[PDB]
């Protein structure tokens, strides 16, 4: 009880701390506004 | 693994003319897409390894 309640208690101090283990959910969120941003701009360029 | 390759637009399609060059800005955003897809395999060639 003194090993598991402080062990979990440093996964919790992490997540507030650091946001970098969450940034590979960041990067669905990263590739599908790249993706959209750069289809947007296929409008602006004459294509000849 | 697979062999890490990288696609220049300017040296492939122009043979070094400045008609070529002002003719590839009014197509915009195509090289934009193809530099960095291949980008994006060589980083995850190396996460492979």
């Amino acid at each position: 009880a003194n090993q598991f309640n402080s062990a979990i208690g440093k996964i919790q101090d992490s997540l507030s701390s650091t946001a970098s283990a969450l940034g590979k959910l960041q990067d669905v969120v990263n590739h599908n506004a790249q993706a959209l941003n750069t289809l947007v701009k296929q409008l602006s360029s004459k294509f000849g | 693994s697979m062999t890490k390759t990288s696609v220049d637009c300017t040296m492939y399609i122009c043979g070094d003319s400045t008609e070529c060059s002002n003719l590839l800005l009014q197509y915009g955003s195509f090289c934009t897409q193809l530099k960095r897809a291949l980008t994006g395999i060589a980083v995850e060639q190396d996460k492979n390894t």
